[PDB]
RNA sequence: AAUAUUUAUGU
RNA sequence: CGCGGCUCUGAUUAGUGUUAAGUCGAAAUACGGUUCGUGUAGUGGAAGUUGCACGGGACUUAUCAAUGUUGAACAAUACGA
RNA sequence: AAGGUCAUGGCUUAACAAGCCAAUAAUUCUCUUAGUCGAAGCUGAAAAGGCUGAUCGACCACAUUGGGAAUGAAAAAAUCCCAAGGCAAAUAGGUACAGCAGUGAGGAAUCUUGGUCAAUGGGCCCACGCCUGAACUGGUAACUUGGAGGAAUGAGACGUCGAUUUAUCGAGUAAAAUUCUGUAUACAUAUUGAUAAUGACAAUAUGUACAUUUGUCUUGACUAAUUACGUGCCAGCAGUCGCGGCAAUACGUAAGAGACUAGUGUUAAUCAUCAUAAAUAGGUUUAAAGGGUACUCAGACGGAAAAAUUCGCCCAAAUAUAGGGGACAAUUUUUCUAGAGUUUUAUGUAAGAAGGUCGUACUCUAGAGUGGAGAGAUAAAAUUCUGUGAUACCUAGGGGACGGGUAAAGGCGAAGGCAAUCUUUUAUGUAAAAACUGACGUCGAAGGACGAAGGCAAAGGGAACAAAAAGGAUUAGAUACCCCAGUAGUCUUUGCAGACAAUUAUGAAUGCCAUAGGUUAGAUUUUUAAUUUAGUCUAUAAAUGAAAGUGUAAGCAUUUCACCUCAAGAGUAAGGCGGCAACGCAGGAACUGAAAUCACUAGACCGUUUCUGACACCAGCAAU
RNA sequence: AUAGAUGAGUUUGGUGAUGGCUCUGAUUGAACACU
């Protein structure tokens, strides 16, 4: 592009790239609180197979998104106030959010010994 | 870019650097190739560099942006004009076999065209008439036509004597009991006979084919 | 104008790329000043203005050209002798910097930095063998000849 | 563009050209031609 | 020298 | 109070995205078995298909009925695979 | 012309003149978003870097929202006047915590309803002094930073544990133990913040004294670090690629190892990575991307030799007074001829247009034609034509559009496109010589003009071909490919329409780089054959390119305009503009992905070509 | 301010390109989880 073409404003910004968690990336928020609307199961994509525990959450902003329930076993159901954080289930389309396990109503895995911080589990407290 | 990269003009530079140091550090370098010191003071010559070639004729002084500046020019001499003029008036002068193979290249050392046409080393040819013509046209200030007549007439009188010797020599030899072989005239006719006969065979064979074809061409399928 | 310097820079590259012994250039004051600078740096061998045909090679520098009047000014042309050493041209690259679309000017503070291999402005540091030519009030000088004279100006070309 | 990729766009333009003819009457009533 | 039937499918 | 703009909602309806395991054909890639595409105008459950002009991103993929010659004899001390 | 003003200016007025700014949006309008800036914060190696616009300083605006004025040296108010709604109020006419602390609400998320005016600053005051939720201090929160948080010795307790080769390898100098120090901190003393005097609270120095926690992530590759067991495409892991289907270094436990540490990971965001919007500094033949075309306003760019002015550019800054230097740059002047043009009827030529015609075939009619049962179609047939006399062979008329040979790698126009012929008419372009003008040039957003076939509209024409509609076949079915027929339409005239593989998949233009063989229209010559100008086409050199290839350019450079920034959604939506319509111009976002994509290489395949072997086939015999 | 310029994983039967995505670096008036 010639110099004259750059004066008239030919260098426009590159097209935006969709974020992993638009609901959080839009308002510059690290997490958001929401009430579960449905707790079900999602089917993985072509290569993977199984059942992913997902929850349809209605964020405080108003948008309804599909979060992922990490860990083994959950205690949340309809009308449960759970905290949402960014992330995504790479093998589940539409699931672009996670749920903190040490959240308000969602309880951390009780029989977890590895990476307890990731699943909101207190120390076993055996020798204490 | 298909062709390979030839680094032959740098063999000394490359080879000398490879011999300056040893692969095993800390040791003295081994003796270099035996040719490294032979061409030490004989570097190659500059190649692949187009110069302005020699101009054998004045270049066009009118061209404002001429091309083919790095193109060798044609060699033209004043004799080229005369050679064409002579050999056109005497076309059969080319049938006289002339040798262009050179013996030692020194044939020009004994050519003094001020004496006449007959020189040392070279035969009496149309070239001798041109050089003699050129000499008169330059030294004696003669015109192209005048000098042409003079040198041309001296050429005839010499050619006449050569043709008269052949006849008188043969006739003279036979008066004292001298017999010769087959002359070119008889030898030429015998060859034509052998070739004509071969044509008679071909014509005879082809003539047969054509007449036979006519028989087959005509429809004689049913005989009544 | 500066367009003549760009055409001259590219022509000398094509001529050296073709391994030509001689080359012609339009006869202009601007072209001559850069040619003299290249000669003063050792990149070309000769400079001589003549007709559309090159002078005699044997007596190139001895060739005395005729006066340049208005009757033959249109035919005059500068003839520069190119240089080749060790299977390589001495004038390989002649990348220009100042183009007709933009005339890049440099200051003395920047030329001092560029002359030692450090970028400054729209220029880049000079490496081993590279040479930069600047058009100043004292003629078309070399970046190192302009540093001793303490002057800046228009940057013409960069020779590798 | 290759022939293969052009065929991808040949199928989009045909289905769109086909959709407008189907909806032409409906669009005319709504004053959207 | 200007001939010409029909041949779909394959986690 | 009217006109216009904007936001939300709307029975009903359209398009598109995603989703190994489904149904119907076999359009494309080989001359893909009607050359394939571009434009325009029609048409058919669907892919498709038809007219007209254009493009090669298809035919340079091209390989002899000129049928291929006694082109100056022979012999000598010349000549000697 | 007059007044006013230090002075200047329609600043003001009278009388005349019709100007002034702009033309590519000057000006105005609607929508979305935002307090602005600073090495102030973060970031990069860097760019007049990018992002933010907290704490710091400067500027702007606001004090429930809206509508307003005065006082004053100066509005520079949390003031004042009016209106509305909320709270409060009734005959009242207050209040708005975006002042400090604090409460509720919202949110993933951010503090004490403290002390003092001792210090610093301000207001009032003769003075003393009063007031100050500014400010100074204490409190809360690992939010961040800085520091401390312990050093030396420690060999046979001939003990303990963990593995496992049952005797090897580790926990392990690790622990205990011993010998020292007194760090944060506690206490005590002194000094100090402050002096004319005033100490809310604390700092600093010295002395003595005390040895107090681990936590977290990771361990297939990227990426430092391993086994065993359990689970068995299940449960689950995952930043990217991916792992799990019965002997998993990837999931879940146990142990070991790697690493950070009062922090450690995760999520969100910014810079860099990314030359990944490229001014420095990109690219568009085949991968995203050259506009259908070039005439052309604006605008960018563009010769030679001098001169004037600017003093641009440079010394050279600090937004530098005043100067110096003159190559270059800007406006301007005088000359020059290489660019671009004009004249001298070029030659050659399917650019274009008008008015007319020619011909080969076709088609219709006629002859009371000759002839007298078939013809045509297709791979084969059927529908169909024919006794109202067809096909075939003739004669005489009528009617439409088409353009055989010549013909070529050929030529002509801006492109689209242009091929029978006569006359009339039309702009460029090419060669050679002189002459002439003297930079008058190239590119070119927009506007306008032109723009294939098909199509719309009106009036004509209608032989032939042929979408559609319909019929006959083929086929498992057949809208279709094939066939009998056939309407729009192709043609003329006048408009609309503007989309193309509108192509050289390659914008236009300028300068430049080595050869060869053809070819087109000229020129020169010793016109036989060689030079030469402008085109075009093959094959190469240097070089260039991812390569294919190009090599009169896809090379080296330059000028200018258009266009591109992962795929898909999508050239789609909505509003708008153009059109009678069909449609065209312009042109997103949401949702969803880690890939889409180009060239080449070796194979395989082909209802692909040409060969080579085989009872593979043909033929014959025998058999099922 | 003269040391300051760096890569890695991932498209293909495969090779070489084009081109995005992610990782490696630094940081926040941050939030959450385990401490
Ligand atoms: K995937
Ligand atoms: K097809
Ligand atoms: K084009
Ligand atoms: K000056
Ligand atoms: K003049
Ligand atoms: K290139
Ligand atoms: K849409
Ligand atoms: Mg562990
Ligand atoms: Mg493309
Ligand atoms: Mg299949
Ligand atoms: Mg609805
Ligand atoms: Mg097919
Ligand atoms: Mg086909
Ligand atoms: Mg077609
Ligand atoms: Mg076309
Ligand atoms: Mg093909
Ligand atoms: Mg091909
Ligand atoms: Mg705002
Ligand atoms: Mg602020
Ligand atoms: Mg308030
Ligand atoms: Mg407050
Ligand atoms: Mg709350
Ligand atoms: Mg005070
Ligand atoms: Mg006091
Ligand atoms: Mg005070
Ligand atoms: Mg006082
Ligand atoms: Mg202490
Ligand atoms: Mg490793
Ligand atoms: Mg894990
Ligand atoms: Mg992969
Ligand atoms: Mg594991
Ligand atoms: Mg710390
Ligand atoms: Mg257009
Ligand atoms: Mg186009
Ligand atoms: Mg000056
Ligand atoms: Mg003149
Ligand atoms: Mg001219
Ligand atoms: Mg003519
Ligand atoms: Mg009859
Ligand atoms: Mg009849
Ligand atoms: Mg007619
Ligand atoms: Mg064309
Ligand atoms: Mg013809
Ligand atoms: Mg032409
Ligand atoms: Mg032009
Ligand atoms: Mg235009
Ligand atoms: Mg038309
Ligand atoms: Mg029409
Ligand atoms: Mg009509
Ligand atoms: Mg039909
Ligand atoms: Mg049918
Ligand atoms: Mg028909
Ligand atoms: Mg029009
Ligand atoms: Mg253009
Ligand atoms: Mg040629
Ligand atoms: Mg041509
Ligand atoms: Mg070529
Ligand atoms: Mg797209
Ligand atoms: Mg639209
Ligand atoms: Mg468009
Ligand atoms: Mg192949
Ligand atoms: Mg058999
Ligand atoms: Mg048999
Ligand atoms: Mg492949």
């Amino acid at each position: 592009a010639t110099l004259n073409q750059v004066m008239r404003g030919c260098r426009k910004p590159q097209r935006a790239r969709h974020a992993v968690s638009p609901a959080l990336s839009s308002i510059k928020s690290p997490a958001l609180k929401g009430v579960c609307v449905k707790v079900g199961i999602t089917r993985p994509k072509k290569p993977n197979s199984g059942e992913r525990k997902t929850a349809r959450v209605r964020l405080s902003t108003g948008k309804v998104i599909t979060a992922y329930i990490p860990g083994e076993g959950h205690n949340i159901s309809q009308h449960s106030v759970v905290l949402v954080r960014g992330g995504r289930a790479q093998d589940c389309p539409g699931v672009r959010y996670h749920l903190v396990r040490g959240a308000l109503d969602l309880a951390g895995v009780a029989t977890r010994m590895s990476s307890r911080s990731k699943y909101g589990t207190k120390k076993p407290k055996k020798a204490s | 870019g298909k062709g390979r990269i030839f680094q032959a003009a740098k063999v000394y530079q490359r080879a000398s650097e490879a011999a300056a140091t040893n692969i095993v550090s800390g040791l003295p370098p081994r003796n270099p190739p035996l040719w490294l010191k032979a061409i030490e003071s004989i570097p190659p010559a500059e190649i692949n560099t187009r110069p302005y070639p020699i101009q054998h004729s004045p270049p066009n002084p009118r061209a404002r942006k001429p091309r083919n500046l790095f193109r060798p020019t044609k060699i033209v001499y004043p004799e080229d004009e005369l050679r064409r003029d002579f050999y056109r008036d005497h076309p059969w002068e080319l049938a006289r076999p002339r040798m262009i193979i050179e013996l030692d290249g020194k044939d020009a050392r004994f050519l003094d065209w001020s004496k006449g046409l007959r020189q040392r080393g070279i035969p009496l040819s149309g070239e001798s008439v041109v050089q003699r013509q050129l000499w008169l046209m330059e030294n004696q200030g003669m015109t192209k036509q005048e000098a042409y007549d003079k040198a041309r007439h001296e050429f005839y009188k010499l050619r006449q004597l050569e043709q008269m010797e052949r006849r008188i020599a043969v006739e003279e030899a036979r008066m004292v009991g001298g017999y010769f072989g087959k002359d070119l005239l008889t030898v030429g006719m015998e060859l034509e006979n052998k070739t004509y006969e071969s044509w008679k065979k071909w014509a005879t064979t082809e003539i047969a084919r054509q007449e036979s074809a006519r028989a087959s061409m005509y429809t004689n399928v049913v005989d009544n | 104008g500066i367009q003549q310097i760009t055409n001259m820079c590219s022509h000398l590259q094509n001529a050296s790329r073709a391994r030509l012994g001689l080359t012609s250039l339009p006869n202009t004051k601007y072209n001559l000043a850069l040619a003299l600078a290249l000669h003063r740096a050792g990149f070309i061998s000769s400079i001589t203005r003549g007709g559309p045909h090159p002078p005699t090679p044997e007596a190139l520098m001895t060739y005395e050209p005729e006066p340049v009047t208005s009757a033959n000014v249109a035919t005059r042309r500068l003839w520069v002798g190119l240089k080749y050493w060790n299977e390589e041209p001495v004038l390989k690259e002649l990348k220009p910097i100042s183009k007709p679309s933009r005339l890049v000017t440099a200051s003395l503070e920047q030329l001092n930095r560029v002359a030692r291999g450090f970028p400054a402005g729209y220029m880049k540091g000079l490496q081993l063998g590279e040479c930069l030519f600047v058009n100043t009030d004292r003629g078309v000088l070399e970046v190192r000849e302009a540093v001793e004279r303490k002057v800046g100006g228009l940057v013409l070309c960069k020779v590798k | 563009i290759s022939v293969r990729r052009q065929k991808k766009l040949k199928i989009k333009k045909k289905k769109y050209k086909k959709l407008m003819r189907r909806t032409r009457n409906e669009r005319r009533k709504q004053d959207r031609l």
